[PDB]
C-alpha cells in the first residue's frame, strides 16, 4: 500500500518540503515558535489537528493558505491513481474460441490437446487452414478421455477442447 | 492542383513558401461558370501546386514545352453508354485524351482495371487508398 | 472533421500516358528516378504536411460550468436566506 | 515506452475559470459574515477559516458565535464536500487515459544527425549488402558510415540484440518489419509513423525485357485487385497477434517529472510571500 | 459512484471500417456519400 | 480512507445481468393466474406450442 501509487523518492523530498516550510515560518516571527510552526505544518498535511498554532501576521497567512493547497493536492492525488491502478488490473486471456488468432498460430509455451483417434482428429484434419494446429496438437495429446480432465485440473493441460455436454457437466459439477 | 484567377493585368500575382520561394504557376485555361447549366466560356486562370511543380522538373529534364487545357467536363469519367447505340464509349477526362487534343493526364488520376487496359500507365508516383471521413466531438454528460 | 477507418483496397496515383508515344518509357524512368532522391518525400513535405490541426484522441471531457451552477445557486438562496434569519433572530431576541 | 502522458494533468479538471468565481464567492461570503456579525471576530479572519475548511479543515480558527453566521458556514461546508467529491473523482477519471507517444519522426532529424555529438553513442541496426544501404549511400553520406557504424546481425538477431541491451534502432524493408512487429511475444515492438515512409518503390514481378508477356500479366494482377482478395491473402498470412488499439498505461510511480506544477506554484508562492515581507518591512519604517 | 459514471460514459459511434455493422446494415440516419461515377463508384460496381 | 474510498469505486463497474429461470417448468409459467398479474402469454397458435 505504501509507495507504488507513488514514487520510491517522491516521499523524501515531501518530508523535506514540510521541514523546509515548516522552519521558513518559524523563522518569519520577525515583522513588526519553532515547535509550534514544526506542529502546525506536521499536522495540517497529516490531517490530525493538535495545538492552536496559529501563524503570524500577513505572511505565515498566505504561507498556510499555499501550505495548504499543496497538502490538499497531494492527498487527493493519491486517491485518484491508486483508483486507476486498481481498475485497470484483473488481466488474464478468456479465450473466444478459435476466433483469438493467438491458438490459431501459437507457441509451444501455450498448450492445447484433445483425445486421440477421435471425431475431433478428422475434423481437424479435414481443413486445410488449421494444419499446424492439428500438429501442435498431435505433438502431445491424451489416448483417454477422463484423465484428460484431470491432467487439465492439474494445470499440465488449461485449454482441453472436446465435445459440449461432457464438458457442460464436468463444468457444473467440478468447481475448478 | 490549385486554382485562381488571373490578376486583371493576366500575369498571376507573386507568393512566398514557408522558406520565402516563390511558388510556380502557369496560365491555366479553363472553362467559366464552372456550373454545368450556364454557357461556359474560356477564360485565362492561374493554375498550380503538386503536379505543376512535378511537370515542372519532369521539364527541367526532358527539354519539351508545355500548354495547359483545363478539362471540359469537370469528371474523371468512367465507361458508359453513348446514349445512341449499345456502344459504350470514354466521358470525363480519359476521353479528351482518347479523342484528339491530350498527351499527358497530370492530374489525381488512379490505377484500375479497364484504364490500364485502354492506355498504358507510368510507374505510380504515391500509394493512396480509400478511407472514410465523419466530424468530430463535443464535451459530455453528468448534467447537474 | 476527422478521417477513420482503415483502408481497403489500395491503388495508387500516376501519369496517364497515350498508347505507345515516344515518351512513356522516358517518363516512366524519370518518375522512378525523382521518387529515389526524397523529392517526393520533399514536395509532399512542402506542401500536403503542414497540417495544423491535431487528432488527439483522448482527454475526456472537463467539467464546465454546467455541473456547478447548482451549487453556487444553493450557496446564493442560502445567503437570500441568511439575509431575512438575521432579522427574524434578531426580532426573537428583542421580543425574548 | 511505458509512458503515460500526464505533465501537469493536477490542473485539467475544473476549467480554469470556475475557480475566479470560487474566490469572488469567497470573499462576498466573508464580508457578508462579517456585516450579520456586526448587527475579536475581523473581516480577514474569516477568509482563513472558509480557505480552511474548503481545503480538508485541518488548521485550527476561530468559529462565528451568531446563528446565521453559524448556518452559514454549515452551508458553506456543504459547498466544500460536494466541490472536493467532485475534484477528485474527476482528476481519477482524467488519469486513466494514456497509450503511447511518439519517440522520433521520420529520417529528418538532428536525432538521427547526431552520431556522436550527442547522448552515449548510438546505432541503427542495417543488415549488410542490402538495397538499404545503397539507398542511403546515395542519399546522406554521414549516416552511411560515420553513423552506420554498429552493423548489426541478420534479421532475427538484430531483432533479438534490440530486445537484448543493445536496443539502438534497426532500419529495414517495411513489409517485413510490419509482420514482425504484427506477430511477436508481448507489444515491446512497434514501429515508428507506420504510414509515412522515405522511398516507397513497392515490390513485384520481374520478366525478361521486350518478351511481350508484360501486358497480360499486368492485366491479370490489376484485375485482383478489383475484386479484393489480395486483402484476404493479406489479412491471412500477413496480419500478426498485436495491433489491435490499446488500453493504457497506469505509471504506477509517477515521478517528480509529471507531478512539478504544484512545485513551480509553491515556489511562485514563497517568492510572494517574501515580497509582501520585504514590502511590510519597507512601508513600516516611514 | 460518480467516479463510476466519470469512467464509462463515452460514446462510440465510430465507424471501424468495411465491416462495421452500421455500414454493411442500410440505415436513414446514417448516411454515407460518394462521388459520381468515378474510380471509386466502379469498385463497387464490379463486386455484386 | 482513501485506499478503501478508491476500491469501492473499483467495484461499481462491473454488472452480472438480469437473467431469469430456466425451462418451461416452473410456477411463475405453470399457472397462468397463479401469479401477481394476470400473464397473458405469447403463443401464437396454428404452431409448434399449439400442437
Amino acid at each position: 500500500s505504501f509507495m507504488n501509487p507513488f514514487q520510491s523518492t517522491l516521499w523524501l523530498l515531501v518530508g523535506l518540503s514540510v521541514h523546509v516550510v515548516a522552519v521558513m515560518l518559524y523563522l518569519l516571527d520577525r515583522f513588526s515558535t519553532l515547535s509550534s510552526a514544526m506542529w502546525f505544518s506536521w499536522g495540517v498535511l497529516l490531517n490530525s489537528g493538535i495545538g492552536e498554532g496559529a501563524p503570524r501576521s500577513f505572511s505565515a497567512r498566505i504561507l498556510g493558505m499555499v501550505w495548504a493547497g499543496f497538502a490538499m493536492i497531494i492527498v487527493a492525488s493519491y486517491t485518484a491513481n491508486l483508483a486507476a491502478f486498481l481498475v485497470l488490473d484483473r488481466p488474464e486471456e478468456r479465450i473466444t474460441g478459435i476466433n483469438d488468432p493467438r491458438l490459431r498460430n501459437p507457441s509451444d509455451k501455450f498448450i492445447y490437446a484433445t483425445v486421440k483417434q477421435s471425431s475431433v482428429d478428422i475434423y481437424f484434419r479435414r481443413q486445410v487452414e488449421l494444419s499446424t494446429m492439428y500438429r501442435h496438437m498431435e505433438k502431445h495429446n491424451y489416448e483417454s478421455a477422463a484423465e484428460a480432465i484431470q491432467a487439465v485440473r492439474d494445470n499440465k493441460l488449461h485449454a482441453f477442447i472436446w465435445d459440449s455436454a461432457v464438458l457442460e457437466f464436468e463444468a457444473s459439477q467440478k468447481c475448478d | 492542383v490549385y486554382v485562381k484567377p488571373t490578376l486583371s493585368d493576366g500575369t498571376c500575382k507573386e507568393e512566398f513558401t514557408v522558406n520565402g520561394d516563390p511558388v510556380k504557376k502557369v496560365i491555366c485555361t479553363g472553362p467559366n461558370d464552372t456550373s454545368p447549366g450556364s454557357p461556359r466560356h474560356t477564360v485565362p486562370q492561374c493554375c498550380y501546386g503538386f503536379c505543376i511543380d512535378l511537370l515542372i522538373k519532369l521539364a527541367r529534364t526532358m527539354n519539351f514545352t508545355y500548354e495547359v487545357h483545363l478539362v471540359a467536363d469537370g469528371k474523371f469519367g468512367t465507361q458508359e453508354r453513348v446514349n445512341n447505340s449499345n456502344k459504350k464509349e470514354w466521358n470525363g477526362m480519359m476521353g479528351e485524351l482518347l479523342s484528339g487534343q491530350a498527351d499527358m493526364i497530370v492530374a489525381p488520376l488512379t490505377i484500375n482495371n479497364e484504364r490500364a487496359q485502354y492506355i498504358e500507365f507510368s510507374k505510380p508516383f504515391k500509394y493512396q487508398g480509400l478511407t472514410i471521413l465523419v466530424k468530430k466531438e463535443i464535451p459530455r454528460s453528468t448534467l447537474d | 472533421l476527422v478521417t477513420t477507418g482503415e483502408l481497403f483496397f489500395r491503388s495508387g496515383f500516376g501519369i496517364g500516358m497515350r498508347k505507345d508515344s515516344p515518351w512513356k518509357q522516358n517518363v516512366s524512368l524519370s518518375i522512378l528516378k525523382s521518387h529515389e532522391n526524397g523529392f517526393m518525400e520533399d514536395l509532399d513535405k512542402t506542401w500536403v504536411r503542414y497540417q495544423e490541426c491535431d487528432s488527439r484522441s483522448n482527454a475526456p471531457a472537463t467539467l464546465t460550468f454546467e455541473n456547478m451552477a447548482g451549487v453556487f445557486m444553493i450557496v446564493a438562496g442560502g445567503i437570500v436566506a441568511g439575509i431575512f434569519l438575521i432579522f427574524i433572530e434578531i426580532a426573537y431576541k428583542s421580543r425574548a | 515506452s511505458n509512458g503515460t502522458v500526464s505533465p501537469s494533468a493536477f490542473l485539467e479538471p475544473f476549467s480554469a475559470d470556475v475557480w475566479v468565481m470560487m474566490f469572488v464567492m469567497l470573499l462576498i461570503v466573508s464580508a457578508v459574515a462579517v456585516f450579520v456579525f456586526e448587527y475579536s471576530f475581523t473581516i480577514g479572519k474569516a477568509i482563513w477559516l472558509l480557505w480552511g475548511l474548503v481545503f480538508n479543515n485541518s488548521v485550527p480558527v476561530q468559529n462565528p458565535k451568531g446563528t446565521t453566521s453559524k448556518i452559514m458556514v454549515s452551508v458553506w461546508a456543504f459547498f466544500a464536500v460536494i466541490f472536493l467529491a467532485s475534484y477528485t473523482a474527476n482528476l481519477a477519471a482524467f488519469m486513466i487515459q494514456e497509450e503511447y507517444v511518439d519517440q522520433v519522426s521520420g529520417l529528418s532529424d538532428k536525432k538521427f544527425q547526431r552520431p556522436n555529438d550527442f547522448s552515449p553513442p548510438f546505432r541503427f541496426g542495417t543488415v549488410p549488402n542490402g538495397s538499404t544501404e545503397r539507398n542511403i549511400r546515395n542519399n546522406y553520406a554521414e549516416m552511411h558510415a560515420y553513423m552506420g557504424k554498429f552493423n548489426q546481425r541478420g534479421v532475427d538477431d538484430a531483432l533479438l540484440s534490440l530486445k537484448t541491451g543493445k536496443l539502438d534502432a534497426f532500419i529495414y524493408d517495411a513489409a517485413v518489419l510490419n509482420y514482425m512487429a504484427g506477430r511477436d511475444e508481448g507489444c515491446k515492438l512497434v514501429t515508428i509513423g507506420s504510414g509515412k515512409v522515405f522511398a516507397s518503390t513497392g515490390y513485384g514481378i520481374a520478366i525478361q525485357k521486350d518478351s511481350g508477356w508484360k501486358r497480360q500479366v499486368d492485366l491479370a494482377i490489376l484485375q485482383l485487385f478489383g475484386d479484393g482478395e489480395m486483402e484476404e491473402l493479406e489479412a491471412l498470412w500477413l496480419t500478426g497477434i498485436c495491433h489491435n488499439e490499446k488500453n493504457e498505461v497506469m505509471s504506477s510511480q509517477l515521478d517528480i517529472d509529471n507531478m512539478a506544477g504544484v512545485f513551480y506554484m509553491l515556489g511562485a508562492a514563497m517568492a510572494l510571500s517574501l515580497i509582501t515581507f520585504i514590502s511590510e518591512h519597507l512601508f513600516y519604517w516611514q
